[PDB]
RNA sequence: AGGACCGAACCGACUAAUGUUGAAAAAUUAGCGGAUGACUUGUGGCUGGGGGUGAAAGGCCAAUCAAACCGGGAGAUAGCU
RNA sequence: ACACAGGUGGUCAGGUAGAGAAUACCAAGGCGCUUGAGAGAACUCGGGUGAAGGAACUAGGCAAAAUGGUGCCGUAACUUC
RNA sequence: AAUUCCUUGUCGGGUAAGUUCCGACCUGCACGAAUGGCGUAAUGAUGGCCAGGCUGUCUCCACCCGAGACUCAGUGAAAU
RNA sequence: CGAUGUCGGCUCAUCACAUCCUGGGGCUGAAGUAGGUCCCAAGGGUAUGGCUGUUCGCCAUUUAAAGUGGUACGCGAGCUGGGUUUAGAACGUCGUGAGACAGUUCGGUCCCUAUCUGCCGUGGGCGCUGGAGAACUGAGGGGGGCUGCUCCUAGUACGAGAGGACCGGAGUGGACGCAUCACUGGUGUUCGGGUUGUCAUGCCAAUGGCACUGCCCGGUAGCUAAAUGCGGAAGAGAUAAGUGCUGAAAGCAUCUAAGCACGAAACUUGCCCCGAGAUGAGUUCUCCCUGACCCUUUAAGGGUCCUGAAGGAACGUUGAAGACGACGACGUUGAUAGGCCGGGUGUGUAAGCGCAGCGAUGCGUUGAGCUAACCGGUACUAAUGAACCGUGAGGCUUAACCU
């Protein structure tokens, strides 16, 4: 609609990176205690939506103590605070799934387009 | 208080500078114009009757362009009218509507609910299926008994069965808002609202509030 | 139940709703004008203008997906070379439908559909 | 399923009251045409309200 | 999260796998969510450690297939639910290590000295 | 080699659902058992009702069986309706 | 009884994949099943797919889901070998 | 016990929990030796119990694909 | 007895109070906490499994509580068919035997297209006194009415200690209900892709058909819970049990005879929904019609000419509206639907060519083609101008005002 949208383009971060499914993106995140809060980092695999607007999902897979973790991210969030690439990995799907279930099986890395 | 109307945008999420990320209806309010004010000698209570719309002047009848044309001109998409208690109003519009909203806390909204037509005992009221396998000769999601045998010999009149369910006005109290904003002309209410997109909601303050 | 859905399943399964309109647009283009049921008629256009839309740009990948759908080479070069290079000047609406008597047999609003700019 | 006492015609004629079909009460003569056709269909001589559309 | 629910066990001393046979607190409670408290049987026990196989027990959960879902809208999720072992009458932990990650919900009580022995919160 | 194994035609009929004024006066669908044998099938013949035939269930003997059908004694008899 | 989803003996037997007369698509050949047209409610019939749990259902794992081929490795209590 | 009325006998196993199952004891209401007793590999669309895999059986139902139901034109029954 | 289907379970309930919880009180051998017993109160709530056909009962683990009873021991033209109660077969017992048993064991066909009442939903006619469009008042009627844990007050009162409050606040849950799709997900046989067998498009390439959508991998809009917001109170009036003030008959006493004052989730309201067929048919605001005659009993009409108003309807394009009606948007003074353009979204680098490699295949073009029901626009197509219904100033009697 036009007046939806209108008050989501004031929301939306314009410092998203340019992201694929397939990478192993590294997430900081803003954790809270008390009064004082934190970062904490995550690390892994990316099975992400492409964007609905300022509705957005990012799937990210890690294996950390020996128990896999899947925890999604809206993209425009405040309490993401900083997104970054480390590795580039090319897949033919969209959706990883199939290839979350798996243990000990990595992505391929790609240098271009990826 | 009168409780201005308005119409059904969709539904939008608003994230705090904390991150609490709070669902958010958007409800387009024009500028409401009061068409005629009734108090107790014309009529033994007191109200406003609100126009707010902008109809095509093709559709309006002459019956309704007079009374239009009374206290104050503009053709509206209709007519609705709040009750009024403590206060006093003018026969003419008011300018700007969302702006009374802006310093109340808590809403009642008041809409049609969407229309799900003729639906069975399962879906109209949380009623339970028979069983799917054992048995179950054309009885899987039908009515069980309705009734108690020859002493009372028929069925009560509160007798859940098969029918429309929809189109009946929901109310849902003590909505908190979340916003305005006058220059947007907005009204920004948490969460689930009832109606479809595009239909017309009767926002007051809350009752119980 | 059905809210802000869009096609007719004209008492039929997916497969021969694709193969009858698949032939209904293949007998529109070659004859140019021919006789239908009502709500066969409103989706046959919806099936129709498409393929002339996308006859109006020529080149092979193009062709292969007109013969992918509408699975014949005559109506192929019948469209590719005579109707979108008439309907070039035109934006939409390629058709028109013109209402009925009922047909003998079964009360069936029936109705012709007919291209624009017919070459009869 | 079958009933414990017969219908009367007076029963059966009040169902029977509210099927009786309606007269069309409206029939458009065309412009281009004399023709006394239904509203919005051919007229059976070819002709919409413009012209011949069909030449059958 | 539910009754017959196998899970796994995230502490030592808790061994192998269990088995919930009431979600407790409330009239018809169906669900059990990652803070909850639930009655265990032990199906499935190490030779060594002090649980042993057919005992009844209290345990809360530390991680679901479901996840936990954050205010932002965010949710974590995993492969596997866990719980982790408490004793019936006190409902301290009887494990001393607890493995795997432990969400961040359980805050509150006993389940702070449960996240102070969790690697990962 | 085999009253051997798996499995189609063929014979059968354990389960569930549908039908129950049916598509069908015993069936359709999805599974199911035997499948070189005490098998299954075509054509013809024989056994006739206190009789036949029965790997025996009161089973079968023309949609009928603890006594077939058709005609006769016959308008049996009915302290019952 | 019927222009009836039933029953009826024998013969021939093309291709590709396949052990095959299974099965999938097809040659020769023959059909579209003697009411159609709309719309896309509850409810019923036949199916498809389901977050988390996995028989807690129930008289009962009834029904569904699963399993399935070929080659090789390997294979227990018991036994009339 | 295909045989036990008292009887859900008592003890042990399995389960968080077991009138069924399995192993025992023998107080056999009212087993028993070709009216056959006890055991038994293989076999069974056989009866009872348990485990794994699997799942809409279930918690708790949700959507979708078709055939009716609904509307229109034609023909047109039935028990009562 | 020319037929009233039998235990239990599933689905759905409704009623009584002889009340399980929650609400209020009296006595207590009631310190507190926790009880015991009795009175008032029916507003809501009142487990899940193991065994057994079981009702019941035992057992595990919950809960605030896991109430007692009526309704053909509620409910088989709503389901099941385990139990009982047909025909087979067997055990123990009885009988010489045919057979038999409230014994025991394996197997055993549960039909119906709803006429009337009754409910659940929707229309058509007429009425309401001239005819239309809306917006309401509320006589009534329905829905809702549950409650745990923690923290403060407070380790206060009480209590030798142990322990541990009344009243009043504040959070956070459990079942129930309403709504909705912003999120998490499901479905998404109408979008994209991968791939097996075969057939065709003359063959390579590229595609289409069929095999459950052939099998899968994702997924748009919509529908949806497992997701997400909200909700059952605050507060009034009159009370039940109770507790009282003043006060006599009866100089005292006494809650009562007069007068007065508290008191519960019960009653009447307060909240949400229907609602003027509420025939007692209500109110308010606006719109529209004020011409000629003729005959006739003249408790009054009928007919003719002219004119058809406001508005409704019919038809079409349609809808987050719908079985059909109905309700809502639009009809060229036009964004009502289809197409078109642009975006979005979803698949994941189309086709064509060229390069590399013996080839399978990879790379460049290139986040490329295709894109649904999405969003923003755009008259390209279909919404024709007529035509139909509805008229011509709206009865009598009485009372007030003007004349």
């Amino acid at each position: 609609s036009n007046i939806i949208k209108q008050l989501e383009q004031e929301q939306m971060k314009q410092d998203v990176p340019s992201f694929r499914p397939g990478d192993t993106v590294e997430v900081k995140v803003w954790v809270v205690e008390g009064s004082k809060k934190r970062l904490q980092a995550f690390e892994g695999v990316v099975i992400a939506i492409r964007n609905r607007g300022l509705h957005s999902a990012f799937t990210v897979r890690k294996i950390s103590n020996g128990e896999g973790v899947e925890r999604v991210f809206q993209t425009h969030s405040p309490v993401v605070d900083s997104i970054s690439v480390k590795r580039r990995g090319a897949v033919r799907k969209a959706k990883l799934y199939y290839l979350r279930e798996r243990t000990g099986k990595a992505a391929r890395i790609k240098e271009r387009l990826n | 208080m009168i409780g201005l109307v308005g119409k059904k945008v969709g539904m939008t999420r608003i994230f705090t500078e904390d991150g609490v990320s709070i669902p958010v209806t958007v409800i387009e309010v024009e500028a409401n114009r009061v068409t005629q004010v009734k108090d107790l000698a014309n009529d033994g209570y007191r109200a406003i009757q609100v126009t707010t719309g902008a109809k095509k002047a093709n559709r309006v009848t002459k019956p309704e362009a007079g009374h239009f044309a009374k206290a104050g001109v503009e053709a509206g998409r209709g007519l609705w009218e709040f009750r009024l208690a403590e206060g006093e109003e003018f026969t003419v519009g008011q300018s700007i509507s969302v702006e009374l909203f802006a310093d109340v806390k808590k809403v009642d909204v008041t809409g049609t609910s969407k229309g799900k037509g003729f639906a069975g005992t399962v879906k109209r009221w949380n009623f339970r299926t028979q069983d799917a396998t054992h048995g179950n000769s054309l009885s899987h999601r039908v009515p069980g008994s309705i009734g108690q045998n020859q002493t009372p010999g028929k069925v009560f009149k509160g007798k859940k069965m098969a029918g429309q369910m929809g189109n009946e006005r929901v109310t849902v109290q003590s909505l908190d808002v979340v916003r305005v904003d006058a220059e947007r002309n907005l009204l920004l209410v948490k969460g689930a609202v009832p109606g479809a997109t595009g239909s017309d909601l009767i926002v007051k303050p809350a009752v119980k509030a | 139940m059905r809210h802000r859905k869009s096609g007719r399943q004209l008492n039929r399964n997916s497969s021969h709703r694709q193969a009858m309109f698949r032939n209904m647009a293949g007998s529109l283009v070659r004859h140019e004008i021919i006789k239908t049921t009502l709500p066969k008629a409103k989706e046959l256009r919806r099936v129709v203008e498409p393929l002339i839309t996308l006859a109006k740009t020529d080149s092979v990948a193009n062709r292969r997906l007109a013969f992918a759908r509408t699975r014949d080479n005559e109506i192929v070069a019948k469209l590719f070379n005579e109707l979108g290079p008439r309907f070039a000047s035109r934006a939409g609406g390629y058709t028109r439908i013109l209402k009925c008597g009922f047909r003998a047999g079964d009360n069936a609003p029936m109705a012709y559909i007919e291209l624009v700019d017919r070459s009869e | 399923a079958v009933q414990q006492n017969k219908p009367t015609r007076s029963k059966r004629g009040m169902r029977r009251s509210h099927d009786a079909l309606t007269a069309v009460t409206s029939l458009s003569v065309d412009k281009t045409s004399g023709e006394k056709h239904l509203r919005h269909h051919i007229t059976a001589d070819g002709y919409y309200r413009g012209r011949k559309v069909i030449a059958k | 999260i539910q009754e017959q629910t196998m899970l796994n066990v995230a502490d030592n001393s808790g061994a192998r796998r269990v088995m919930c046979i009431k979600v407790l607190g409330g009239s018809h409670r169906r669900y059990a969510g990652v803070g909850d408290i639930i009655k265990i049987t032990i199906k499935e026990a190490i030779p060594r450690g002090k649980v042993k196989k057919g005992d009844v027990l209290k345990a809360v959960v530390v991680r679901t297939k479901k996840g936990v879902r954050r205010p932002d809208g965010s949710v974590i999720r995993f492969d596997g639910n866990a719980c982790v072992l408490l004793n019936n009458n006190s409902e301290q932990p009887i494990g001393t290590r607890i493995f795997g990650p432990v969400t961040r919900e359980l805050r509150s009580e006993k389940f702070m000295k449960i996240i102070s022995l969790a690697p990962e919160v």
